[PDB]
DNA sequence: CCCCCC
């Protein structure tokens, strides 16, 4: 299917699991929309024009932004072409770790139908850490059980359908780059690339991507307008 | 979640006894687990595993909307709630919007609990809407929504229906609040008679203050939980939550942020600024400190003795 | 202060409390109930109980003020 | 259908973990679950069964208008100050709690003191006719300065009285005596803040036996938390869980919540977050020898600054 | 081991 450099070229230079991280108003549901609006646009336009699916863990996916964004990157904006857009894209509502696990399983039997849904937004995984947490336990196995499912369910996803897993990440600890891990070591080690998400006092936003096999550090500036996001 | 009776049809008492002692309590047990090896060593169908696989999928798992459904359903199901502010309207976009968890942060006296009183007037009688005000550090005055109702119309049946339009629900500590906002969810799932369509929590921060603190860490997942719920309340039952959150500053870079810490700062979809003028006591400065469709940092001036 | 040992406390729980370091009113006031529930196990109505039972024997008794005008004369 | 997380009913921590580890992630999964059914499959305890099928199986809506009502008939506790209850809407409101800011040495005592006369106040003469609870955590409630107080409200009781000349006025005054005031009036000394901890835990009970309860002040929420307690952390936690449960006894009990504070150097104390925890707030201050009552935070009037005084007659204008 | 906290 498509590669990973066309999906947005800045980011890229050179089945991927990626991962935003940063605090809010950092752009990390902003960079999903502007994957989202790359992948579903019209060959004409300018887009891959291939379906991708959006998992709300943390229900903050605006429909009427990412509209707005495509309107604006459309040449010309129109309301069929505009619903035929959307056509491509899928949202999944997930309240719990568990019921986020149930959908990726069910998820599975749609990935197998859909051959052109490409990539694999995920927004935010981090949303139930803390519930799983305490009703696990002291026990960090049991706490973290679910979501381990969970990423085993993910790799196994992006592995046969070739999924590029766009996860978004959100930053709860200090650690006394500023990134302090807090899943499961079964999702970590699925992570190809980590980018990091920061806005400069509030337009410009800065991205890092680090990547893991190579531990190599690239910068990126971004600004985020009506249009969408915009690479410096 | 556990396998039960009447779970699910096509199941029955022995096939959840077998699949108890086979180390399988759970629908994730049931469905993470090989359908085949549990098929042959427990002694039930594979084809009756397959299928109550597929029904447990079926039923506990979300399915996914399409993107062009979802839009034309919320062009209509979505409302821009006017404050009843006209500046706090211009900086929102003409408003609230349904759906999303709207935070008002503010420190004391700075205006969320008057905003949040003009918007549940203005929604009972401009809108003719119900409203839930979710008072948790006591703030609703009943004669503060008269007294904005008298501003709005000078009709006192308009103003005595818009006041028995706000329902007013008293919640202290989170498991308060919790009941409460389950027992909406429920209302709601009953209804669907005027429904609430505004839910004013004023304040989140107040009850789960306590919580925090200490070596617990549940009071992040009760505070997490009560975040679920209001976005349950605000996307999947479709009504505008507008929580009010204090504000503090960060003993690192001195700089304001909304309360009750970074796992927090994700849970509204919009957040309101509001703050008070350095150089009257009426205005304030309201800032769009997080938003998902407008740029950040927009600077409007509101003046609470405008209305009232 | 007061030690929960004459309080009122069980044993067992009153080794649990011990674990954490919680021996006085003090110590056990001085948490939010969510902590106590944590610490203590027992539910948040079991541990609004506790923290009743707790206060009864370390908070100030009920004294009227025609009380306080009889002792004064 | 909805389904409730066991994260939120206030089940107990191990009993959820064990619940949730057995596969109870919905309380929905349980109602139907027998509570010897629940131990022996769980492994939790026969009374700690009992006690989470009793929380799950447990989970009032006044609309504004029934609120707006019971504000009108639960009248608010009159200040003897005109200025004052102008701007607080009649006086102190019910089901509200209010933060007497100021320096030491303003008349927040004096407040308090004048509010416990008040709520004794029958209610043909706009009063409440309720007890009040004093929870005196400075050591300054003067029983003769209450004493003086509640003489002179008697007085002016009787004055009005006389003037509308009727026979129920004069009646419900009857059981309005100095020793019924002063026996009306339940003090408690905190002597630390672990003590009003545990007195503010105790007053549900006290105020479920003591039905007529309408106020109660704590004379000094800043002295027990700045003195004998070198934490910011632990005092913050202490001083939002005591507002959450000052709000919640206000409203639940419907009674008026006097919280005392003092001044920080200008600033009421207890720091910028803890201006959250009180509905009202009057900063008490002095100008040019003269007394000045600003009203900081209010929910429902504009704020603004008065005049009042302390004369032998009590709180007067 | 981070969590929150002017
Ligand atoms: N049309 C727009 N023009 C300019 N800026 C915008 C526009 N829409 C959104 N923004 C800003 O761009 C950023 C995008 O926010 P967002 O991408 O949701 O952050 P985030 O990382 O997702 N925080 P969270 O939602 O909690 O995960 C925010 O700072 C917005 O204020
Ligand atoms: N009727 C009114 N007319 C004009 N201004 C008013 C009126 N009622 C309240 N105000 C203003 O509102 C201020 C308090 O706003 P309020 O919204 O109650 O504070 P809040 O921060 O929202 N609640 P809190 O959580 O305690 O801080 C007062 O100081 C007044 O300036
Ligand atoms: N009988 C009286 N006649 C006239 N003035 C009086 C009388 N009693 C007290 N005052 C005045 O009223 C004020 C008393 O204020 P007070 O109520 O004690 O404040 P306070 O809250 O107790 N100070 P603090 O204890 O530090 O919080 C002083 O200005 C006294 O001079």
């Amino acid at each position: 299917r498509s590669s990973l450099k066309e999906i947005e070229p800045n980011l890229f230079a050179d089945g991927d699991i990626l991962e935003f991280h940063g605090p809010e108003g950092t752009g990390k549901t902003e960079m999903l929309y502007h994957l989202t609006a790359r992948c579903i646009l019209p060959k004409s336009e300018g887009g891959l024009e291939v379906e991708v699916l959006f998992i709300d863990t943390d229900y903050h996916f605006d429909m009427l932004r990412l509209v707005t964004i495509l309107e604006h990157r459309l040449s010309q904006s129109s309301e069929e072409i505009i619903k035929y857009c959307l056509g491509r894209f899928f949202l999944v509502y997930c309240s719990s770790s568990t019921h986020l696990l149930l959908t990726l399983y069910s998820l599975e039997s749609m990935f197998c139908s859909h051959p052109s849904l490409c990539l694999l937004i995920l927004d935010s995984l981090s949303a139930f850490y803390w519930i799983d947490r305490v009703n696990g336990g002291e026990s960090v196995n049991l706490q973290e059980s679910t979501l381990r499912k969970c990423s085993q369910c993910l790799e196994k996803l992006v592995n046969d359908y070739r999924l590029v897993l766009f996860a978004t990440t959100q930053t709860i600890m200090q650690k006394a780059i500023d990134y302090r891990p807090y899943l499961c070591k079964a999702w970590q080690q699925l992570v190809k690339h980590r980018m990091f998400f920061s806005k400069q006092d509030s337009n410009q936003f800065s991205l890092v991507s680090r990547c893991l096999k190579s531990n190599s550090l690239k910068k990126h500036f971004f600004i985020i307008g009506e249009s969408g996001v915009e690479f410096c | 979640g556990v396998l039960r009776v009447g779970l699910c049809p096509g199941l029955t008492e022995e096939m959840i006894q077998l699949l108890r002692s086979h180390r399988i309590k759970t629908v994730v047990d049931l469905v993470s687990a090989d359908l085949e090896e549990v098929a042959q060593k427990c002694g039930l169908s594979y084809k009756a595993l397959v299928a109550l696989r597929r029904v447990l999928l079926a039923q506990f798992s979300a399915f996914p909307v399409n993107g062009a459904d979802l839009y034309e359903e919320l062009k209509t199901s979505t409302a821009i709630l006017s404050t009843g502010i006209g500046s706090l309207d211009k900086l929102l976009d003409a408003g609230l919007y349904t759906g999303e968890v709207t935070e008002i942060v503010g420190g004391p006296g700075s205006g969320k609990t008057q905003v949040c009183l003009c918007m549940a007037a203005n929604v009972a009688h401009g809108l003719q809407q119900n409203v839930l005000y979710v008072d948790s550090n006591g703030g609703l005055t009943a004669s503060r929504l008269l007294q904005l109702l008298q501003a709005k119309t000078q009709d006192e049946e308009e103003q005595a229906e818009a006041l028995r339009r706000i329902q007013v629900v008293h919640a202290f500590d989170i498991f308060q609040m919790l009941d409460v906002l389950q027992e909406l969810r429920g209302t709601v799932a009953q209804q669907v008679s005027g429904t609430v369509k505004v839910v004013v929590v004023d304040s989140v921060t107040a009850v789960v203050s306590p919580l925090l603190g200490g070596q617990q860490r549940e009071g992040l997942a009760l505070m997490m939980q009560l975040a679920r719920e209001l976005k349950t309340l605000a996307r999947d039952l479709g009504m505008a939550v507008v929580v009010t959150n204090h504000i503090t500053r960060d003993r690192d870079s001195g700089r304001l942020k909304p309360a009750l810490g970074r796992s927090w700062s994700f849970v509204p979809s919009t957040r309101i600024l509001l703050d008070t003028i350095e150089g009257s006591g009426g205005r304030r400065m309201a800032c769009l400190a997080k938003s998902s469709r407008q740029p950040t940092g927009f600077q409007e001036m509101v003046d609470i003795g405008t209305w009232g | 202060s007061k030690k929960l040992k004459r309080v009122g406390l069980s044993q067992e729980l009153c080794d649990r409390l011990s674990r954490h370091q919680i021996l006085t009113c003090q110590d056990f006031l001085c948490l939010s109930p969510l902590e106590l529930m944590k610490v203590t196990g027992l539910s948040y109505r079991g541990v609004h109980e506790l923290l009743c039972m707790v206060s009864r024997a370390c908070a100030p008794k009920m004294q009227t003020a025609y009380g306080i005008k009889a002792q004064r004369s | 259908e909805m389904q409730r997380d066991l994260v939120s009913f206030p089940l107990s921590p191990a009993v959820r973990v064990k619940l949730v580890s057995a596969g109870f992630q919905t309380a929905e999964e349980l109602l139907e679950v027998k509570p010897s059914e629940l131990s022996k499959e769980v492994g939790i305890s026969k009374a700690e069964a009992l006690e989470t099928l009793q929380i799950i199986r447990r989970e009032k809506k006044c609309t504004a208008l029934e609120l707006l009502e019971q504000e009108h008939t639960q009248g608010f506790i009159i200040t003897f100050c005109s200025a004052l209850d102008d701007i607080l809407g009649g006086g102190v409101p019910l089901m509200k709690t209010t933060e007497i800011c100021g320096a030491p040495g303003v008349g927040k005592t004096q407040l308090c003191m004048q509010l416990a006369v008040d709520v004794q106040i029958p209610e043909c003469f706009g009063g409440v006719a309720g007890e009040a609870v004093f929870i005196d955590t400075e050591g300054s409630f003067m029983v003769d300065r209450v004493v003086d107080l509640a003489t002179a409200c008697i007085q002016h009781l009787q004055l009005i009285a006389e003037k509308h000349k009727g026979e129920e006025h004069r009646k419900a005054l009857e059981d309005f005596t100095l020793d019924n005031i002063l026996s009306h009036i339940y003090y408690f000394r905190c002597r630390d803040y672990t003590e009003l901890l545990a007195q503010v835990y105790l007053l549900p009970d006290f105020l479920s036996e003591h039905s007529k309860v309408r106020l109660v002040i704590v004379d000094g929420i800043a002295f027990p938390f700045r003195h004998d307690l070198d934490d910011l952390s632990l005092r913050t936690r202490l001083l939002n869980g005591l507002a959450q449960q000052m709000i919640s006894l206000a409203n639940n009990h419907r009674l008026a919540v006097i919280l005392t504070n003092q001044m920080t150097t200008l600033v009421p104390a207890l720091g910028e977050s803890w201006g959250h925890a009180a509905t009202i707030r009057l900063i008490f201050h002095w100008d040019r020898k003269q007394r000045l009552a600003t009203l900081y935070k209010s929910p429902s009037q504009k704020e603004c600054t008065v005049l009042f005084q302390i004369k032998p007659q009590g709180f007067r204008d």
